[PDB]
Formats: C-alpha cells, sequence, structure tokens
C-alpha cells in the first residue's frame, strides 16, 4: 500500500567523474508512474534534473542535459541516474519522486524519498 | 528567455500562531493552472501540499488553500500553527523546463 | 426571428442541444464532491451515470412516438421537466438509490429532447438534413464549455447541492420556455415511411445499427485513452490541456462539416470515407503522437475530427432510409446504440490499456471504426432500399 522510495549510491567524488544513483521504489510499478531526479543546491534551491516518463522517454533541462542520464530497471523497479562529467554545480542532494498516474492528473512530484547527497568539490 | 522563472517576493516571512499568512508565487510567464506547491521542513525532503494550484491531497489539512491563475498565484495558510513554519516553493508543470521558486521560510517573529 | 422561418428553430434545436449538454458533459466537476457524500467512487457515482445513459435507449423512443404524433410541444415539456426534476436534487439526496433514480430520469429527458431537437432539425431541414443535425449535434457537443470554469468555481464555494440546484433550474427553465415556442412545418404514411416495428425488420436498420454501436465503443475507448496515452509519453500540462480543449472542440465543429459532406456527396459515400479515416488514424496513432507534442495535438485533432461525424450521418440517413413521418422513434432505435455503448465504457479503456499496452488498445479501437467503415462501404451499398415486410392494419 504505502509507497517507498530509497535513494543511494551518494558520494564523496573529484569532479568531472562518474557516479550512479539508485532510487529502489516500492509499493507501484513503474509502468503507469512517471519518475523523476530532482536535486538541492546546498544553498536550499531545487533544480529538477531529470524525468522519465510511463513509456520511457526522457527529459533534461538544457543546464544539465548531456551530462546526466536516467533510466530504470522495470524487472527490479530501480530509478537510475548516470552522472558524468561532474562539475562545481552539481554539489547537491538528490531525490528520487514518482509523477502522475497516466490517468490522473498530479504534479510531476507527487511522493518523494529520502534523498541521497552528491558533493563534487576540491573535498 | 525561452526558460520560465517563478519568482517569491518574501525571501523571509514572519508571522504568529493562529494568523492568515499568503505566499505569492509571480511566473515570469503564463501558466495557467498548472502550479503545484510544496512543503520541505528543515530535516526532511518536500512533501506535496497543492496540485493544479487550487487542489489539496487528501491528508494534506485543511489550513493550507491555493488560488490563483495566469501569473498569479497564492498559497494561503490560515490559522497558522506551529509545524506549519518551514519552507514553501512553488513549481510550473506547464511546459519544460520544470521550475522552482526562491522559497519562502516561515519564522515567528522575533 | 419569427415563427416560420426554418432557421429560427434550427437555432432552437441548438439550443436545447446546448441546455442538454450539461448532464452528460459536466459530470465529470460532479463525480468526485458528490462521491465524498457517499460511498464508493467507482461504484456510487459511475453506475448512476451508467445508469443515465442507459435509460436513453427507451427514453428517446417513446418520445419520439410521442413527438411524430402530437408534435413536439409537449413532449419537449415533459422532457425538460424530467431534466429539472432530476438533476436540480442530485445535490441534496441523502441515499445512493435516489441518486440512480435522479439521474435516470435526468438522462431520461436528455434523451428525449435530443430526439425532439434532432426531429425538428431533420423535418425543418429535408434538403440540409445533414447540415442541421450537424449544427444540432454540435450544440450538444460543444454546450457546457463556457460556462464549465464557473460552475467549477459554483463548486468549490459554494457547495454541490447549491451547483445541482442552479444548474438543474436552469437546464428546466430554458428547456420548457423553448417548449411553447417550437413547432411542426405541418399524420399520411406513405409507401416509404416505416413504422419503428416495420423498420426493425430490415437489414439496413441492423447493419447501420452495428456500424454506429462500433463507433461509439471504439469512440468510448479513444477518449478514454487519448489524454492519459500523451500524459504517458510525458508531455507537459499545457500540452494535455490544449489537447483536451482541442479534443472537444473538433469532435464538435467536425459535425456540421460532415453533415455537409454528406449533403453534398451521400450518406454512405461519406460515411464510408470518414470511418476509414478514422480507423487509419486509430492505428497510427500511438506511433504517430510519439513525435512530440505537435504531432500529439494533430492525431488528436483529426481523430476526433473524423470520429464525431457519426452523430450526424447517422440521423439524416435516418430520415432519408426509413421516412420522415416516423423518423423520431426510428432515431430513438438508433439512439440505443449510443446507449447501449455506455454500458461497458466504464473502465474499459483503461483497463485494455494498462492490460494489453496503448499500442493494442488503440488497435481495438481502430478495429471498431473499421468494422464500421467495412459496414458503410461493402455491406449496406449493396441492400438498397428497405423492402417494408410483414405490414400490419
Amino acid at each position: 500500500l504505502e509507497v517507498m522510495l530509497v535513494e543511494s549510491g551518494g558520494g564523496l567524488v573529484k569532479p568531472g567523474g562518474s557516479l550512479k544513483l539508485s532510487c529502489a521504489a516500492s509499493g507501484f510499478t513503474f509502468s503507469n508512474y512517471a519518475m523523476s531526479w530532482v536535486r538541492q543546491t546546498p544553498e536550499k534551491r531545487l533544480e529538477w534534473v531529470a524525468l522519465i516518463s510511463s513509456g520511457g522517454y526522457t527529459y533534461y533541462p538544457d543546464s544539465v542535459k548531456g551530462r546526466f542520464t536516467i533510466s530504470r530497471d522495470k524487472a527490479r523497479n530501480i530509478l537510475h541516474l548516470q552522472m558524468s562529467s561532474l562539475r562545481s554545480e552539481d554539489t547537491a542532494m538528490y531525490f528520487c519522486a514518482r509523477g502522475p498516474y497516466d490517468f490522473d492528473d498530479g504534479p510531476p512530484f507527487g511522493n518523494w524519498g529520502q534523498g541521497t547527497l552528491v558533493t563534487v568539490s576540491a573535498a | 528567455e525561452l526558460d520560465i522563472v517563478l519568482t517569491q517576493s518574501q525571501k523571509f516571512m514572519s508571522t504568529s500562531v493562529g494568523d492568515r499568512v499568503s505566499v505569492t508565487c509571480k511566473a515570469s510567464q503564463n501558466v495557467g493552472t498548472n502550479v503545484a506547491w510544496y512543503q520541505q521542513k528543515p530535516g526532511q525532503s518536500p512533501k506535496a501540499l497543492i496540485y493544479s494550484a487550487s487542489y489539496r491531497y487528501s491528508g494534506v489539512p485543511d489550513r493550507f488553500t491555493g488560488s490563483g491563475s495566469g501569473t498569479d498565484f497564492t498559497l494561503t495558510i490560515s490559522n497558522v500553527q506551529s509545524e506549519d513554519l518551514a519552507e514553501y516553493f512553488c513549481q510550473q508543470y506547464n511546459s519544460y523546463p520544470l521550475t522552482f521558486g526562491a522559497g519562502t521560510k516561515l519564522e515567528l517573529k522575533t | 426571428g419569427l415563427l416560420g422561418n426554418r432557421w429560427f428553430y434550427l437555432v432552437l434545436a441548438v439550443l436545447l442541444m446546448c441546455m442538454i449538454s450539461g448532464v452528460q458533459y459536466s459530470w465529470t466537476l460532479y463525480a468526485n464532491p458528490v462521491k465524498d457524500n457517499l460511498g464508493v467512487s467507482l461504484a456510487a457515482v459511475q453506475t448512476a451515470f451508467t445508469l443515465s445513459q442507459v435509460i436513453q435507449a427507451g427514453s428517446q423512443p417513446g418520445g419520439g412516438y410521442f413527438v411524430d404524433k402530437f408534435g413536439p410541444r409537449i413532449p419537449l415539456m415533459f422532457g425538460g421537466a424530467m431534466v429539472l426534476a432530476g438533476w436540480t436534487f442530485m445535490g441534496m439526496v441523502d441515499s445512493v438509490p435516489a441518486l440512480y433514480a435522479l439521474y435516470t430520469l435526468a438522462g431520461a429527458g436528455v434523451g428525449i429532447v435530443y430526439g425532439i431537437a434532432m426531429n425538428t432539425a431533420n423535418r425543418w431541414f429535408p434538403d440540409k438534413r445533414g447540415l442541421a443535425s450537424g449544427f444540432t449535434a454540435a450544440g450538444y457537443g460543444l454546450g457546457v464549455l463556457p460556462f464549465l470554469p464557473l460552475i467549477s468555481s459554483v463548486l468549490k464555494v459554494e457547495g454541490v447541492g447549491a451547483a445541482f440546484m442552479y444548474t438543474g433550474l436552469i437546464m428546466g427553465i430554458l428547456i420548457i420556455l423553448i417548449a411553447f415556442v417550437i413547432r411542426f412545418p405541418g399524420i399520411v404514411v406513405t409507401d416509404k415511411d416505416f413504422n419503428s416495428g416495420e423498420m426493425l425488420r430490415t437489414p439496413q436498420f441492423w447493419v447501420l445499427w452495428t456500424a454506429f454501436f462500433s463507433v461509439n465503443f471504439g469512440g468510448l475507448l479513444l477518449v478514454a485513452n487519448s489524454v492519459p496515452y500523451g500524459r504517458s509519453l510525458g508531455l507537459a500540462a499545457g500540452v494535455l490541456t490544449i489537447g483536451v480543449s482541442i479534443q472537444n472542440l473538433f469532435n464538435g465543429g467536425c459535425r456540421p462539416f460532415w453533415g455537409f459532406v454528406s449533403d453534398k456527396i451521400g450518406r454512405y459515400k461519406t460515411m464510408s470515407v470518414v470511418f476509414g479515416i478514422n480507423a487509419v488514424v486509430l492505428a497510427l496513432f500511438p506511433t504517430i503522437a510519439a513525435l512530440g507534442d505537435v504531432a500529439f495535438i494533430a492525431m488528436l485533432a483529426i481523430a476526433f475530427f473524423t470520429w464525431g461525424g457519426s452523430y450526424a450521418l447517422f440521423p439524416s440517413t435516418n430520415s432519408d432510409i426509413f421516412g420522415t413521418a416516423y423518423s423520431a422513434r426510428n432515431y430513438g432505435f438508433f439512439w440505443a446504440a449510443k446507449a447501449t455503448a455506455s454500458i461497458f465504457g466504464g473502465g474499459l479503456g483503461a483497463a485494455i490499456a494498462t492490460n494489453f499496452g496503448w499500442n493494442t488498445a488503440f488497435l481495438i479501437t481502430a478495429i471498431t471504426s473499421f468494422i464500421a467503415f467495412a459496414l458503410a462501404t461493402f455491406v449496406i451499398p449493396r441492400m438498397g432500399r428497405p423492402v417494408k415486410k410483414m405490414v400490419k392494419l
């Protein structure tokens, strides 16, 4: 019944590198729902990063398009966010949220997970 | 510019328990009624409050209401409680890219 | 605006259609608030709507009988009073069976008034039956669109009972006031004028009936699955609102156009062309709509344009084939097809989509449209004129 979203894969990584964030989903199928990755800046500013739809079509904003790739595994209900060419701006905490139901009207981020932190700096 | 920008005038707002507050969201472009309101408590991820700029979910208290259209939106918290103090953002999903507001933090008057 | 001018009565029929469109096309707004006072969503309010749609299959034939016999005045008065007494108190009932009864009363009144408006349009324009039928069907399609936000505001602020009360009173009063005015051009039974029972003996009636039923069946799933498929693609919400508006606008506006086209060429050729294009468009809809927002909106517009024309093609065909004198009863028997289609359309579109894929669902809709196309092209033209068997004194 209850919807569960578990973010993982966050780390402390040097810029210009790769990383893979995983979102374990429970209580719903990836088919009839859309999923999104949204990160929050350490200055508490939110930037929508990626959104994969019911059919598998992906949308990215021009600021972070091309570098990041959002995908999913329907068999294991895992939302994957592949990160590459990390920049100083990419330091943020990423959350995975489920969008509207295919036959229902709603916002692109209905329920949010705990969130995982990705930091790429001089540290 | 092509990207739409939502501006919340009040970066910081001070209130008291039991009063009426309104967080305003002004859009650079017309987004109709495809606007949502989220509440981020300091230690947790954002929780969905308002969808379609007028509709709240089941389990969202009757204190929060949403109104407006076009470029002007308002989230009204009537009979504000202690737990209500948190950060509120407005997000438009009328067209890509999806954008968020600056953020309004609600704290008690010093 | 004098009495005797054909266009005055055409305008009055369009007004009646716009006044009775509220029962069918305002239901989405009232569904959730009415449910909130009552039990399960999917059961109570949706079964009430289904009963209101099904009752038309018996409502419109009897109203058409009384119209063909005693003119349209008294039957239109009765239908308006029924819509009034049903729709006004749907917000003040405390039991689910009372909601069922009142919604059935309102739906029966709506069916009667729809039949009356269609018969008035067909009688006052025997030379432009397609065009008048299309204008009336468009009025029934586009009736509530201007005041949908207003009634939404009334529901949000003043409540559900107040909104039901206002809408029911307005509809009933306006229909009854129109009932005082409308009249027919003038019973004389002719060789080509068929009785309803006599019509129920010809194979042409049943071929047209199966074509109309298949069209309505496919249309239910087309409307149910079109916009949610656009949401499943990931399109923006504004694109989806534009798509909804385009669906409504084209489903309305295609009807007078297709009526005029049928007038210029013929009923069967126009039916074949329209249904074939609709079948092809529905078969190609999932693939083409993926191309983006523009392709999605274009496919929606073309599909609904090619689907909506039946509600204008079939009434004129009925008037041409089974006689004008008894036409009101016969078109109610044709309306029984759309009433029957609503029995299954409750959750069938979503069920088929989520079970066997969007592509197969739209393929099934295209197969329904193709059944209609094949009946229009290969089956019905070869039969010729109806035979009028088993006539009784």
